[PDB]
RNA sequence: GUAGCGGCGAGCGAAACGGGAAGAGCCCAAACCAACAAGCUUGUUGGGGUUGUAGGACUCCGAUAUGGUAGUCUGUUAGUAUAGUUGAAGGAUUUGGAAAAUUCCGCUAAAGAGGGUGAAAGCCCCGUAGACGAAAUGCUGACAACACCUAGGAGGAUCCUGAGUACGGCGGAACACGAGAAAUUCCGUCGGAAUCCGCGGGGACCAUCCCGCAAGGCUAAAUACUCCCUAGUGACCGAUAGUGAACCAGUACCGUGAGGGAAAGGUGAAAAGCACCCCGGAAGGGGAGUGAAAUAGAUCCUGAAACCGUGUGCCUACAACAAGUCAAAGCUCGUUAAUGAGUGAUGGCGUGCCUUUUGUAGAAUGAACCGGCGAGUUACGAUUGCAUGCGAGGUUAAGUCGAAGAGACGGAGCCGCAGCGAAAGCGAGUCUGAAUAGGGCGAAUGAGUAUGUAGUCGUAGACCCGAAACCAUGUGAUCUA
RNA sequence: UAUCCGGGAGUCAGACUGCGAGUGAUAAGAUCCGUAGUCGAAAGGGAAACAGCCCAGACCACCAGCUAAGGUCCCAAAAUA
RNA sequence: GGUGUAGUGGUAGGAGAGCGUUCUAAGGGCGUUGAAGGUCGAUCGUGAGGACGGCUGGAGCGCUUAGAAGUGAGAAUGCCG
RNA sequence: UGAAAUUUUAGUACCUGUGAAGAUGCAGGUUACCCGCGACAGGACGGAAAGACCCCAUGGAGCUUUACUGUAGUUUGAUAU
């Protein structure tokens, strides 16, 4: 059958022009009093899926 | 060629590797699977992305965004492609489809100013970038929003 | 496209058995025992092709020693004297001379002793 | 290029010119090989099957209890290691046919025809007419043309008498100009074609 | 594998548009009319009428045609299925028991498919190409007959257009959609409409707009499947394989029963299957015969290995041996003629194979021996390498024709040529931001795509064997309570 | 030789010896780290035999030679130096 | 192809190149003047393995190129004999 | 007349030692002519049974309850009849 996409990932990541995956940041939900304003400001910014994680999951997003 | 003298192109075909066919082949006995463990079992192995119980990456990361139901995407065209036509030519979505430049127009043709245009043209398209319109008109052409 | 067992199996096993001719009972009759024994024979054969060189050098040394003693010398003194006198005749030829050409060996011993004296 | 045109009697008329784009190309050996292999695979029927332990008759119960009997543990008398047990994997019905890109197909056909012409194994005849089908007459025609090896006889549509009279000869393979394949051309050592057949081929390609 | 659904986990997963295969549309209920019967309506009958650019009744007009059918054991006719007839062409020579083989000259072919015949046959036989053939009975198609449907225009004053229905509350269920913001469909229960200025739907809901007209019915074709019958096919099996079953197989056998379930093919061209004689009670042999061959004698083709035995060239009764290997006298023998072969006193070294282990000669595991069988495969997807074609392009899918082929058509669709943003949106840029700032992701700085092949992965039993168990039909109180 | 990009893995039971520590009793062929080696996955020579110690890394042939650890009276090669 | 230099222990495992089995296609062959198969031999190659003789056997089978796999067994207290 | 369990092949000694730490098989030494028969049971960690004790598996089953979540029944109300 067709290989299925991992819908959870599909909701959480975006494919970029160069083939990489754009991702949000963790620790950006609640308990902000526990984090300095610097942490909140720098977690507001997006990031990219690391090489190791990508090599584990790429097959789940082949047809995303 | 002759049916009794066939020869495939070099490197076009390879010999399948068969495992579990003696030690000297390099995949005898264990068949390359190693020694015991889950990955050595028939049908063994964990599901993709599994991390042995550590919270997987997607679980760590939050969902984001939404899909607009009324989302509109445009088939993009650049000035370099427009250079392929002759001066005075009337560029139309039909013309592009016939020329094969745009097989799927999506919500419509939008013209972008990536390259340098050199021909005078009357261009009809769903949309034009501001730079694209300026370039077309500076080249003595005209733009019409179909 | 079925490939039944055929005759390759018998051919291979028969080669092993023929290699095992002369062994004791099942070790030449039975393929499994024969193969296990043939492998050990290969191990011993490879190891002995090296040990054989050691054995013959040991034998030549012993014979040369006896001959040297008869000529009034030890093996070690004889070889030291020969090295001093620049004699390159090896132990195989020396042992052959000792057994067969006693006069030649005695002449060699005389030159060795003279070199030692000098 | 140009090929000597022969009359059915065997006397040569003036040459004729064939489209270079079809008969004048440099043959592409690798493309030709691919077409041959693909066509040969397509001919396979692929009807072959075996019974795995699920398909073999019976074999439901456990032969003997898991422990105590002193025998090797077993699950069914039809397990693959059992005599009469199911087959592990093995053939299953499937198709071997695949399709090449249209451009590759066309190149392969042009390559075989161009190769025949270059070797001068392409014999063009003005026309093949037989008042009635007679294999002896057609065999004499081959003799007149001085063809004795394997021959592919390419006839225009409707030349039924020629087709019938030629087909039974052991070295002759008859095909209509509209239905000609890389395998047919490659198999044949010489290609005997009528002029109308060549015209129709040039139109097709 | 998109939109979505989902302890938003594991997973589940559409539809419309577009391209094709095939195509076909029709009947009632009601209004109203006529008759009938009872009890002005109210049931039966026939007419009437069938719908959304609203239709119909009803009232005016005009036509009594025009076409169609998915009907009929109605014939007539053709074809076809179920037996069949015909159907070309070779003799010699060599080997042989036997010719089809070999050799020499021929012949036939709309037939050189195939099978058989004393070995391998175009020309010996059955056939094949081709031609021809049906009393009888089905099947199909036509033709006719019979039959059944088939009216246009203009008006709306009034009447009809499916009720315990639609719909709602509660509780479930089906929709990819798990109650969720949740339409749409259905079930049970309770409540419960409107009716043309009407009603339903366009994913809660409302307004506008658009589309349609439920609560009645029928309908061929494209589609699914093959116990069977006919004719064939196979880089499918070839007697541990292939059906369990090539053979008197669902048999023998097992079980109370449900149920489980085997083994077992081959003389020879032809039985010509050994007359007769001899030993023996026979069995079985030895002759004599048959035969090309009987060491092809029915346990019958070939006849491996384990295993058992006869004969003997060498060695062996002072030796402690994983049984070999290395060195070697003697004896025996003479080959794919090789600085040969068998045996071997004696001497040196030397704790099997496998699995599993930090480590096994291991007193850890597995194998009694021999033979056969017995484990990474296929399909559909993902990705990478290699190869080929084309190249800012690449490519067709279903489907039609065609030999179950190639191939042709088929451009719908998919990938790539533009990205950035959650999105509106902008675009070689874009997002964040007050910002011409910085920064992120991109462009500058371009190669892709179709197919083949190989590696790996995903979905499938997914490399093979193995549970204790779980669930759903059945069979058992002939033992025992 | 290092990087970096990509295809394919196996490994997550380690053992002992020397040196530096802990735990233990300044016990253990104990246990737990650090560090080097060997075994693991390494045949050969020495340590009687003896994975982990000493010497040393087998592509092969030789009835050639020089050495390492370790040895030279006999078993047993070489000094009754 | 020659010379030179260097290198060539190895489990898990990666890469490369080959041997052999059945079948398909094509070509070219061999077979009652004896195929396959069986058996013996002192034969060839670096390896899987390949020939050639004698005997047995009695009718099919190699070789070259390419293609496809039910393609290789010694172990599973494996199954059958 | 005629089985069976077992069985890697066995020309199958003792002592001390070594070794995966309890050796017929390894080292050193000792003893021992070849083949059996009738007896015994020290050893072959002898055979028989993939230990039931012990631990482990995100195994199974039966059982318990104020474990969690359901549920047959029982009961109470609304509502229809
Ligand atoms: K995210
Ligand atoms: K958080
Ligand atoms: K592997
Ligand atoms: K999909
Ligand atoms: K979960
Ligand atoms: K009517
Ligand atoms: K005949
Ligand atoms: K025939
Ligand atoms: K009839
Ligand atoms: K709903
Ligand atoms: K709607
Ligand atoms: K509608
Ligand atoms: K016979
Ligand atoms: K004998
Ligand atoms: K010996
Ligand atoms: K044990
Ligand atoms: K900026
Ligand atoms: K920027
Ligand atoms: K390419
Ligand atoms: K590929
Ligand atoms: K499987
Ligand atoms: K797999
Ligand atoms: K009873
Ligand atoms: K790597
Ligand atoms: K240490
Ligand atoms: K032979
Ligand atoms: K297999
Ligand atoms: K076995
Ligand atoms: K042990
Ligand atoms: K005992
Ligand atoms: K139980
Ligand atoms: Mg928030
Ligand atoms: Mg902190
Ligand atoms: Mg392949
Ligand atoms: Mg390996
Ligand atoms: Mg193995
Ligand atoms: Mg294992
Ligand atoms: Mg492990
Ligand atoms: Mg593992
Ligand atoms: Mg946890
Ligand atoms: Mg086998
Ligand atoms: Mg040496
Ligand atoms: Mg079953
Ligand atoms: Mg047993
Ligand atoms: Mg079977
Ligand atoms: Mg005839
Ligand atoms: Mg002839
Ligand atoms: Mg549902
Ligand atoms: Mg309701
Ligand atoms: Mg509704
Ligand atoms: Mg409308
Ligand atoms: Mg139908
Ligand atoms: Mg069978
Ligand atoms: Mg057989
Ligand atoms: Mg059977
Ligand atoms: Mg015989
Ligand atoms: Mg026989
Ligand atoms: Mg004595
Ligand atoms: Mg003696
Ligand atoms: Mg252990
Ligand atoms: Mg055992
Ligand atoms: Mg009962
Ligand atoms: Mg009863
Ligand atoms: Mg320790
Ligand atoms: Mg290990
Ligand atoms: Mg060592
Ligand atoms: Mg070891
Ligand atoms: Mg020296
Ligand atoms: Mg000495
Ligand atoms: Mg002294
Ligand atoms: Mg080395
Ligand atoms: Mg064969
Ligand atoms: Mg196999
Ligand atoms: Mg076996
Ligand atoms: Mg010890
Ligand atoms: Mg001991
Ligand atoms: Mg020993
Ligand atoms: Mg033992
Ligand atoms: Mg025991
Ligand atoms: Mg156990």
């Amino acid at each position: 059958p067709k290989q299925k996409t991992h819908r959870g990932l599909a909701k959480r990541v975006k494919r970029t022009g160069g083939g990489g995956l754009k991702r949000g940041r963790a620790f950006t939900s609640h308990r902000f009093h526990g984090k300095t304003k610097k942490q909140r400001r720098q977690l507001r910014k997006a990031s990219m899926v690391a090489k190791g994680d990508y090599k584990r999951i790429r097959q789940q997003l082949a047809r995303m | 060629m002759k049916l009794h003298e066939l020869k495939p192109a070099e490197g076009s075909r390879q010999v399948r590797n068969r495992v579990g066919r003696g030690t000297s082949s390099g995949n005898g006995k264990t068949a390359g699977r190693g020694q015991k463990g889950q990955k050595a079992r028939s049908g063994g192995g964990v599901r993709l992305g599994f991390e042995g119980g550590q919270t997987p990456l997607f679980r760590r990361l939050p969902k984001r965004g939404f899909t607009n139901i009324n989302r509109k995407d445009y088939a993009v065209v650049n000035l370099d492609t427009l250079n392929r036509f002759e001066d005075g030519t009337e560029v139309t979505p039909v013309v592009l489809k016939e020329a094969g430049i745009v097989k799927n127009e999506k919500a419509g043709i939008k013209v972008l100013a990536d390259g340098e245009l050199t021909k005078k043209l009357t261009v009809k398209a769903a949309k034009f970038s501001k730079s694209a319109q300026e370039a077309i008109e500076a080249a003595g052409g005209s733009i019409e929003v179909i | 496209a079925r490939v039944k067992g055929g005759t390759v199996t018998r051919k291979r096993r028969k080669k092993v058995l023929k290699l095992a001719k002369g062994y004791y009972g099942s070790k030449h009759t039975l393929f499994k025992s024969a193969k296990e024994q043939v492998m050990n024979s290969y191990y011993y054969a490879f190891r002995d092709r090296r040990q054989k060189k050691r054995d013959f050098r040991k034998l030549w040394i012993a014979r040369i020693n006896a001959a040297a003693r008869m000529n009034g010398l030890s093996y070690s003194k004889l070889m030291h004297g020969l090295k001093l006198a620049e004699i390159d005749i090896n132990r195989k030829m020396l042992a052959d001379l000792a057994v067969n050409d006693a006069a030649a060996f005695t002449a060699l011993a005389e030159q060795a002793k003279d070199a030692l004296s000098k | 290029p140009n090929v000597a045109l022969f009359k059915q009697d065997g006397t040569q008329n003036g040459e004729i010119t064939l489209n270079e784009e079809i008969f004048g190309i440099e043959p592409n050996e690798s493309v030709v090989y691919d077409a041959i292999i693909m066509q040969r695979a397509s001919l396979r029927q692929g009807t072959h099957a075996v019974k795995n332990r699920s398909a073999v008759r019976g074999g439901g119960r456990k032969p003997w209890r898991q422990k105590g009997t002193g025998r090797a543990r077993q699950g069914s008398i039809r397990s693959p290691q059992w005599r009469g047990g199911g087959v592990v994997f093995g053939p299953t019905p499937r198709s071997y046919s695949y399709k090449f890109p249209k451009k590759v197909r066309r190149l392969a056909m042009k390559s075989v025809l161009s190769d025949k012409v270059a070797e001068n194994n392409l014999v063009a005849v003005e026309g093949l007419s037989f008042d009635a089908p007679k294999t002896k007459e057609f065999k004499q025609v081959l003799a007149n043309l001085s063809i004795d090896t394997k021959v592919l006889v390419v006839l225009e549509n409707g030349n039924d008498f020629a087709a019938l009279s030629a087909r039974n000869l052991p070295n002759v393979s008859v095909v209509t100009s509209d239905n000609v394949s890389v395998l047919d051309v490659v198999s044949a050592n010489k290609v005997l074609a009528t002029q109308t057949a060549l015209t129709q081929i040039e139109e097709v390609l």
